[PDB]
């Protein structure tokens, strides 16, 4: 039920070392 | 020959300057001539002008010293020893002007502390505590003044903030012979006084729950209880590599905590003024004030200060979530024998008082609040009420009852409906199942049928 | 500490109370989760056996849910008698709820002990006694034993046909026992039979109830003996048509379903005309959504064909006007089930007169967007993914419609919300991917569109500017302009949440702009609040900076080569020491430290190949002595050889030992390595022995799947330098210059096309590994298992396998090869125990037996391989490399016999 | 009878629809081997037809899913060695051929020409394979030659039959023989992928009785938990009893199998006097096994299977038994 099988990007395909990375990454949110 | 063959192949390596980098390559893959390969990684640094990020020399040690590989490790690390055991003064060892350029850009990192040298001046902290580390290279007396220099520094605010300054704090740790001088003392003893009166700032904007003022508090519990092996263990678990440290320089850290800045009053005062870890879990790290106030409820030090921990039991209960941290369970057990045992002969009446009725019953109305939760507060009731039953020869020469929690709210708490809830979802509730069950299957054969 | 939880627990376990026994029962799942070898669980078994036979009625339900949950277990048990003896010990109480219990558990173990006879017996009486939970149980138990036993199964048909038609126990019980005449599939004459008695059932108990029960029980009959589906396709036609309730229409169109997914090759033509026809003359609307949804699932398979086939105009055909009539409803989800059987016509067999439909076909599908655009339900987004899967099949099969296609798609990009933008973006972004003549056509117009979400909401920005950017990417399959890099970069610092562009960068690394990579990858390198997540960020900053510096080549100029290349490998080698700083012992990053060594080194053999190009131009002809093959250069390029094969055989073993990446990464690698195989057959064509060649490249170079732009271009790059390699074969002398040109050339060409860092470099989705627990005494460390040189090494190696998550994702695991090898670790070296030997798990388990000869008189280092072999047949090389020692000693009256002999 | 009309519909929709996708092709080939397994497994009475129908579907599946394959999509130097699927293709498809020629009981010369074609396919696979790996002239001429000689083998010993069997691979090789006896290998091998490309798939007539052959070791069970122990470098005989059903000449044929746990094998030949005749259709077979080795240090797992014989090869047609055994030193 996927439109995309090669996404990247999808609810939850996230592996542990981007899930710290999205979790010490999403805190600051500001970028310059 | 070692010392003619780094001369022909540096000769080589400015002679071509693109494959220094490669001459590096071949002495990392066959672990030949380590002085080699940092000589010219100083040569290549000296070529270029990007210092913008982390220099390469950084990198490299890194690399080299906290790595995947181990004989890699092994490799450098008794090329350390090797320049370590070459006493007499000569400038011409890569070793020591590799120090040298560390010490410039040490220079360079110096201020407080800025938002975009946050994590180089970390990383830097990293690298050292493993040349110091496993590597073990002892170091001179300006280098540590320098050491203490950057330490000792301002975070402004950042998550990287509270990261370097945790690292900071497991730096001085580690390595108490780094300090040599009284008026270095003085000046971390005016950084720890700092580090007391800021936690809050940084705790609420940074946002991370794992801050370090449950680490401050925990070298406080774990000196004023006399376990080393705990500090050992957090110094080794925060800074990532294991290094064993001599108790005599934590005996007088020891000293410099228990006498003075940390006493136990205010050590209690402090803790339980700390915030509570929304959406607990498990998934998160760290060390937690959750860790903290367990580790004050098993050295009995509330109720003989005279400071309250309700509340905060309370909210953290009502803030935990799918798959259950490994430490409500026994903090709920010792909260329970805070309750029940008394601290002293000198005060009987001195306990802690439980949970009042009207929250339990808030509760169990709902679902506003979380099933772990429900279930969590279902096990603190069947096991203030087992334990309740157990502890009666202490409880009549107490004299201040807490007494049961009624019939009413009892009435009031699907127990079964919770139970087969806990069964359900066993699977990330672990530790908790088992529990419900024994106090059921002990206290209830209204439901065991 | 692998037996200690097991004396914790029994500890737990010889309590007196009832909580402590139930505490240590419910807390065994979790040891057995945690070590898995059948020592343990044969103890552990034993022990709650033992604690089932004495026990007061409550510790027996909490084991049952032990041996209900662990029942992939049950296999390992080694001494099964006595655990079945212990447990069958409760069946001659006279307590009926520990009876029942006991029934139960002897149903959960079923697996382990399909033949036993008292089990039948004890089911067989129990199952005709008046208490109600011991009949329960014994219904319950009877079905498990008849999904596996063969006299159980006829013995039980014949006592549940006499219970069922025996007028006594009442409906309640019959819907309790038709399953058991579900189960009965073992024989021919005994499914009959079931087949007779489920039709005198259906036909004799009319009921709502027993018709739904026992119509499911005749489907799974069906759908478990493949003798006779057809007929209950047709019975359920029947049923279907001819039937005035509503719950038995539903039952027949989940039925329909079930059959057409498991055995689709047996639908007949008549049957689908029955289906459609039924389909047409239904006056209510979920019934129709239920009967489309069946003929959706059919359409998607090789029942199509058998229904167009030849030997009327298939314009009259029933289906394809039945799809028409529920493609124009005005129910969303029969119109997305209807444009699914339109698109799949479309998409299969070419017969002429229907192409027409095609055109119906492209106008349903923008028909059907223009109203589940505008909805924001999870219903209308359901249709949403229907429709999409549809227009990328539907663009996929025809590709002559999939320009109109893409254009009405980008018509809908308009005007939708914000969760609309997404997914019409990933429907963009596949079909842009691998059909990309057409990406381009959006261009500057997504800009616009881009730029409107500059004021768009915010709680589904971010990923809506992950899609927009993906498919911006995607689509420019040449190059990005410096004005799109600048609207990109300062739409992103107007807003962005600080993931997104670590989203956005990685997208532009897999997609080959590496410059806006370098871009964000300085933004995210000031950011961030950890050590190795700040090195890995540099580390692929580095990357993208030498990425840059390879686009920076121009064609027919060997000094830009030199200097681009150098620049390469420069900031490859910052990056690789930046990744080596990043490697943590938690995440061992090895796929990325490996592929980019292999990169590096690749670079050096173009470097070192183009300076030896050079060297012609820089060298004599060969030496004054020389007046077939003279000078240095003929040894340089047989060097050349030896590097090029090597890096050939080194991608080969990356390809082999990773088994956990994605198709994309894969084929990647397969890039990397046949470059490496070009430039090695490049090379001995043209100057190292021509005379062998004799080829001409006698295979194709054409119609190739074409799966990502890269692919293309690299196999574009790959037929232009076989075809100047073909070219100048045998005309010219050996060394030329014309070889050394050919070289320069391909070298450029190979450069030209940038890289593609792919999904296995960022995000693993499946991972697997295997233990391999070695058993000969397992040692300590540095203390050897000491061998007696006159017998041989009974090694005993065990393991089992640990799914990180989804089993397994893309490859399954078949078959597993262990290797074994000595060492004479004293000073071939003890090859001569070189072993194998293939295993077959049962569920998780790997269990051989391996003898090993040590002879001589020393020390032994016994190294064990694991090697996966997947579904298809190819062997991957992953395992833990475990060694162990051994010491060899004599016998005193050996070594006596052996100084007087 | 339902299953015969079942088998005999399924069939006829194999044979029916070739003219499809590849994909379809294959998806119809892995349904029809499912079913035919299912079958087989459900019926005793046509469980040897089904089964045999299975296998030769499953040879067309292997032939059509490595006739698709990406080494048909690139050139021959640009070759995955570990990525190849249609390389060992062959060797299944050869190994089956051995199985339906020597396995099953009932056969006469329709299915014999037909699994010889089959076998002609097969050798043609395994030399487009080989000619597309290796770059050695003579060798790859040298191999062009053996498989003209088989073709002449071929329409030699089958020089009848042609007129019934239509548009099939040989047929139409023998069409253009002259010129592939004149050709260069690589032409040769070209024409072959060009061949194989729209080879026909046969119908294969299925004999009225066939019976599939197999055995039951009925002692040793191998469930037996005891050892069985003697001394180092002296022999143990084993008793090996099993029953033979549906085989044609077990003399000459059928041999037992010992695999030591070091992975030495032994091939024992039976005797003719061992050979019981229990019937007109069932054999039971009684032997000694006979066991050596040099000591152990654990009571281990030998492996014992009967397996049946050819002529030059030999193929496994019985359920693997493993017994313990260990083997002492002397007391002193």
């Amino acid at each position: 039920a996927h439109v995309w099988e090669d996404n990247w990007d999808d609810d939850n395909v996230e592996d542990d070392f981007s899930n710290q990375l999205r979790a010490e990454l999403e805190k600051h949110g500001y970028k310059m | 020959g070692g010392r003619r063959r780094t001369d022909a192949l540096r000769f080589l390596c400015k002679m071509n300057p693109s494959q220094a980098l490669k001459v590096r390559g071949m002495v990392v893959e066959e672990c030949h001539l380590p002085g080699l390969g940092v000589a010219l990684t100083l040569d290549h640094t000296k070529n270029e002008a990007c210092e913008d990020g982390v220099s390469d020399l950084v990198c490299f040690v890194s690399g080299l010293l906290l790595g995947t590989n181990a004989k890699v490790r092994t490799w450098f690390g008794t090329f350390i020893r090797n320049g370590q055991q070459r006493k007499r003064e000569t400038s011409s060892s890569v070793l020591w002007q590799m120090r040298r350029q560390l010490l410039l850009e040490l220079m360079g990192i110096l201020p407080g502390l800025k938002e975009e040298h946050v994590v180089k001046a970390s990383a830097l902290l990293r690298l050292y505590c493993a040349l110091m580390g496993i590597a073990g290279l002892k170091p001179t007396e300006e280098e540590a003044e320098q050491l203490l220099q950057l330490m000792t520094s301002r975070p402004p605010a950042t998550p990287a903030g509270v990261r370097f300054v945790s690292l900071s704090f497991c730096m001085l740790l580690a390595f108490s012979t780094l300090v040599s001088t009284p008026e270095q003392e003085q000046l971390m003893v005016v950084w720890l006084s700092w580090m007391i009166k800021e936690e809050a700032y940084f705790e609420s904007t940074s946002g991370v729950s794992a801050s370090f003022g449950e680490m401050l508090l925990l070298v406080a519990m774990y000196f004023h209880s006399n376990q080393l092996s705990a500090i050992i263990d957090l110094v080794c678990s925060t800074l990532g590599m294991k290094i064993v440290i001599k108790p005599s320089s934590l005996s007088r850290m020891k000293t410099i905590f228990t006498q003075e800045i940390f006493t136990e009053q205010v050590v209690t005062a402090h803790a339980v003024r700390v915030p509570v870890t929304s959406n607990l879990s498990a998934n998160i790290t760290g060390f937690l004030p959750i860790h903290c106030i367990y580790q004050l409820l098993r050295s009995r030090s509330f109720t003989k200060h005279k400071v309250s921990i309700k509340d905060w039991i309370y909210r953290q209960l009502c803030e935990t979530s799918t798959p259950l941290h490994p430490q409500l369970l026994p903090l709920i057990d010792v909260y329970i024998n805070s309750i029940l045992t008394p601290a002293s002969k000198s005060n009987p009446e001195a306990t802690n008082q439980p949970v009042t009725e009207q929250e339990i019953l808030n509760i169990f109305q709902g679902q506003r609040f979380s099933i772990t939760a429900q279930l969590l507060v279902l096990y603190y009731i069947l096991s203030y009420e087992e334990a309740l039953l157990a502890n009666t020869k202490t409880l009549a020469a107490m004299q201040r009852k807490p007494k049961s929690y009624s019939s009413s709210l009892m009435d009031q708490i699907p127990i079964k409906f919770l139970i087969r809830q806990a069964q359900g979802l066993q699977q990330e509730l672990g530790g908790l199942h088992s529990a419900l069950l024994r106090l059921l299957a002990t206290n209830y054969p209204h439901l065991c049928i | 500490d692998a037996n200690s939880a097991l004396m914790e627990l029994d500890k737990g376990l010889r309590s007196g109370k009832l909580g402590e026994q139930c505490e240590a029962v419910v807390r065994f799942p979790r040891l057995f989760q945690k070590y898995p070898f059948p020592i343990l669980i044969n103890s552990a078994f034993l022990k709650l056996a033992d604690v089932f036979r004495v026990g007061n009625n409550f510790l027996r339900l909490c084991v049952l849910k032990v041996t209900q949950q662990s029942e992939k277990h049950l296999e390992k048990i080694l001494n099964v008698d006595e655990f079945v003896k212990r447990i069958f010990s409760v069946i001659h109480s006279n307590d009926p709820v520990a009876r029942a219990i006991t029934l139960r558990m002897l149903g959960s173990l079923a697996s382990i002990i399909p033949e036993r006879k008292n089990a039948h017996h004890s089911i067989r009486q129990s199952l005709d006694s008046h208490d109600n939970v011991e009949v329960e149980a014994a219904v319950f138990a009877a079905a498990n034993f008849s999904a596996q036993s063969k006299d159980f199964a006829v013995g039980i048909c014949n006592k549940i046909s006499e219970m069922i038609q025996g007028l006594a126990t009442p409906v309640d019980l019959k819907l309790k026992l038709i399953p058991i005449l579900q189960h009965m599939h073992h024989d021919a004459i005994l499914a009959s039979s079931a087949r007779q008695l489920l039709q005198q059932l259906v036909t004799s108990y009319p009921s709502t109830k027993m018709v739904i029960v026992s119509l499911h029980t005749f489907t799974l009959l069906a759908a478990s003996s493949l003798v006779d589906t057809p007929k209950q396709i047709q019975l359920l036609l029947q049923y279907l048509k001819n039937d005035p309730r509503k719950a038995v229409k539903r039952l027949a169109i989940q039925d329909l379903k079930l059959l057409a997914n498991k055995t689709p090759h047996t639908w007949s033509r008549e049957n689908i005309q029955a289906l459609c026809e039924c389909a047409l003359q239904t006056p209510y609307d979920s019934l129709k959504l239920g009967m489309l949804s069946v003929l959706s699932t059919l359409s998607g398979t090789i029942a199509i064909k058998h229904y167009f086939s030849i030997v009327s105009s298939p314009r009259s055909s029933d289906l394809v006007k039945l799809a028409q009539e529920c493609c124009y409803h005005n129910n969303r989800g029969i119109a997305a089930h209807g444009v699914r059987v339109l698109t799949n016509i479309t998409v299969s067999c070419q017969e002429k007169d229907l192409l027409a439909l095609e055109q119906d076909a492209v106008f349903g599908l923008e028909s059907l967007l223009v109203l589940c655009s505008q909805d924001d339900s999870p219903g209308a987004q359901a249709t949403l993914k229907i429709a999409l899967n549809c227009m990328v099949k539907l663009a996929k099969g025809r590709p002559h419609l999939s320009q109109s296609v893409v254009e009405t798609l980008l018509t809908q990009l308009h005007s939708a919300q914000d969760a609309a933008r997404i997914l019409m973006c990933h429907c963009l972004a596949a079909i842009a991917m691998q059909l990309p003549v057409l990406g381009d056509g959006m261009l500057g117009d997504l800009m616009e569109l881009y730029k409107v979400i500059g004021r768009s909401a915010t709680d589904k920005q971010q990923e809506l500017l992950v899609s927009l950017a993906t498919v911006i990417f995607v689509a420019s399959q040449k190059a990005l302009s410096v004005e799109s890099k600048a609207v990109i970069k300062q739409q992103l610092e107007s807003v962005s949440n600080g993931w997104t562009v670590y989203r956005i960068a990685r997208q532009a690394s897999r997609m080959g702009n590496h410059d806006m990579a370098k871009e964000l990858y300085q933004s995210l390198l000031t950011q961030v609040a950890s050590e190795h997540f700040y090195f890995w960020l540099n580390s692929l900053k580095e990357f993208s900076h030498a990425e840059q510096c390879l686009t920076g080549l121009q064609e027919e100029n060997y000094s830009s080569a030199l200097s681009c290349i150098a620049e390469s490998l420069k900031f490859y080698h910052k990056g690789i020491a930046s990744l080596t700083a990043a490697s943590t012992p938690l995440n061992p990053l090895s796929f990325q430290c490996e592929f980019v060594k292999l990169r590096i080194d690749l670079l050096q053999a173009f470097s070192q190949l183009i300076c030896t190009c050079n060297s012609l131009k820089t060298s004599p002809p060969p030496a004054i002595a020389t007046t077939q093959r003279c000078g240095r250069i003929s040894n340089q390029m047989k060097q050349s050889m030896e590097e090029f094969r090597s890096l050939a055989s080194r991608y080969g073993d990356l390809y082999q030992a990773s088994f956990d990446a994605d198709s994309a990464t894969l084929r990647n690698v397969e890039l990397q390595q046949q470059s490496c195989l070009l430039i090695s057959h490049a090379i001995e064509a043209l100057i190292l022995d021509p005379e062998s060649a004799s080829f001409q490249e006698y295979g194709s170079t054409g119609t190739a799947h074409a799966d990502s732009e890269y692919e293309r271009r690299m196999m574009s790059v790959y037929n232009h330098v076989l075809e100047e390699v073909e070219s100048l074969n045998r005309k010219y002398t050996p060394v030329s210059y014309m070889h050394t040109a050919c070289l320069c050339n391909a070298i450029i060409a190979l450069l030209k096309v940038p890289l593609s860092f792919q999904r296995y470099f960022f995000q693993k989705l499946q991972s697997t590994s295997i233990k391999l627990a070695l058993s000969p005494s397992p040692r300590n460390p540095a203390e050897p298992i000491a061998v007696q040189n006159n017998q041989q090494l009974a090694l005993k190696v065990e393991g089992v396998v640990q799914h990180g998550s989804k089993p397994g994702l893309f490859r399954k695991i078949q078959s597993v090869c262990l290797n074994v090898s000595s060492t004479l670790q004293s000073k071939i070296d003890n090859m001569t125990n070189e072993m194998e030997q293939r295993v077959e798990p049962h569920n998780d388990y790997f269990s051989t037996q391996f003898l090993l000869n040590f002879a001589i008189l020393g020390t032994h280092n016994i190294t064990v391989e694991s090697s996966v072999k997947d579904a298809n047949g190819i062997v991957w090389k992953t395992g833990p490399r475990t060694t162990i020692f051994v010491k060899s000693l004599e016998d005193p009256y050996s070594q006596q016999i052996r100084l007087q002999q | 009878d339902p299953s015969q009309q079942f088998l005999q519909q399924s069939l006829e929709r194999v044979y029916s629809l070739q003219h499809l996708d590849p994909q379809g092709a294959q998806e119809l080939l892995e349904f029809t081997i499912r079913d035919l397994q299912r079958l087989g497994e459900l019926q005793s009475e046509l469980a040897g037809v089904a089964d045999f129908s299975a296998t030769y579907l499953r040879c067309q599946l292997l032939l059509i899913k490595a006739l698709q394959e990406k080494l048909w999509n690139v050139a021959a130097p640009l070759y995955l060695k570990q990525s190849d699927l249609a390389s060992a293709a062959a060797k299944q498809i050869m190994e089956e051929t051995y199985k339906m020629e020597f396995m099953y009981s009932g056969v006469e010369n329709k299915q014999v020409v037909i699994i010889h074609h089959m076998r002609l396919q097969a050798k043609a696979l395994q030399l487009i394979v080989t000619a597309r790996t290796t770059r050695g002239l003579d060798p790859l001429f040298g191999m062009c030659e053996k498989f003209l000689q088989e073709v002449d083998f071929f329409q030699r010993y089958f020089i009848a039959d042609l007129p019934h069997l239509q548009d099939s691979f040989v047929d139409k090789l023998l069409d253009l023989m002259p010129r592939l006896m004149t050709s260069k290998p690589a032409e040769v091998v070209k024409i072959l992928q060009t061949m194989l490309r729209q080879s026909a798939f046969l119908h294969l007539p299925l004999p009225e009785q066939i019976h599939k052959a197999s055995a039951t070791i009925i002692e040793p069970a191998g469930e037996s938990d005891n050892p069985l122990r003697f001394t180092s470098g002296l022999v143990v005989a084993l008793d090996v009893d099993a029953t033979l059903e549906h085989v044609q000449d077990p003399q000459n044929t059928v041999k037992v199998q010992v695999l030591y746990p070091d992975g030495q094998a032994q091939m024992i030949h039976p005797k003719p006097a061992d050979f019981r005749n229990p019937g007109p259709g069932r054999h039971r077979l009684i032997t000694q096994v006979y066991l050596s080795h040099t000591a152990w240090t654990e009571a281990c797992q030998v492996e014992v299977r009967l397996l049946l014989a050819y002529n030059e090869g030999t193929i496994p047609f019985s359920k693997p038994v493993k017994v313990y055994i260990m083997p002492k030193p002397a007391r002193r």
